[PDB]
């Protein structure tokens, strides 16, 4: 509870502030962890929607994201970055 | 066929030899690899005359370490004639090509749904003799 109550839109507008800039060092932290988790387990699931479904894997017109020179992939570092700040604003906007 | 490709899609092909029919009758066929067979579905020695042969993969896991290579190849012993066929296999594995993490969850949820039930109705029990249990000392 706070220890000052106050009208609900300064409540948030004060607060709304602080959450995009939470969201976006979050999100960068997130994508960065899972960068990291993806180089040493991405083959594995990547390795369970091609064995009882049937799909093929496109060695020559993409580089595989298991390689470092792949998710190193700026545009797609930047999109994943994006999502998760829409991911978790939206998130802790219901939250706050 | 000059060569032959078997792969997720292509799971056999079928392939004709031709000949003379004395030739085609005494017709031995011998794979490169025990992971590639061929089978005779029909024989003709009606003009012109053949013998089909249905060729397709024993093992798909195989084909799943990397492109196998091999050679089919069909020998007349009245003739001392041969033909040897090149037969690549390419499997690139089916619901994708494992490992341990994220096929992991899906089949262990079917595997183990008596167990994930049982833990259920152990746990509804056990927050039902507990709020008894409150309700007979608080």
């Amino acid at each position: 509870f706070p220890i000052i109550q106050q009208y609900k839109f300064l409540r948030f507008r004060r607060s709304l502030l602080l959450l995009v800039k939470h969201s976006c060092v979050e999100s960068l932290f997130l994508v960065r962890n899972f960068c990291i988790l993806y180089y040493f387990l991405g083959y594995i699931p990547k390795a369970w929607i091609s064995t009882a479904m049937n799909l093929h894997i496109d060695e020559q017109v993409h580089r595989p994201l298991d390689t470092v020179s792949g998710l190193l992939n700026l545009s797609l570092l930047y999109h994943v970055w994006l999502c998760g700040v829409f991911l978790l604003t939206t998130w802790y906007v219901s939250w706050i | 066929q000059a060569e032959i490709l078997l792969s997720n899609h292509y799971t056999s092909s079928e392939i004709r030899v031709f000949g003379a029919p004395e030739v085609l009758e005494n017709l031995e066929v011998k794979s490169g690899s025990p992971a590639v067979l061929a089978f005779a579905k029909e024989k003709s020695f009606g003009w012109p005359s053949f013998i089909t042969y249905t060729v397709g993969v024993l093992d798909p896991a195989a084909g799943s370490q990397g492109p196998l290579s091999t050679t089919l190849t069909f020998s007349s012993p009245v003739t001392n004639q041969a033909i040897a066929i090149p037969v690549t296999v390419a499997f690139v594995v089916d619901r994708r090509g494992p490992g341990p993490y994220g096929a992991s969850l899906f089949q262990h949820f079917l595997d183990s749904y008596q167990v994930m039930f049982f833990t259920l109705f152990a746990l509804l029990a056990g927050t039902a003799v507990m709020i008894i249990a409150y309700h007979t000392v608080c």
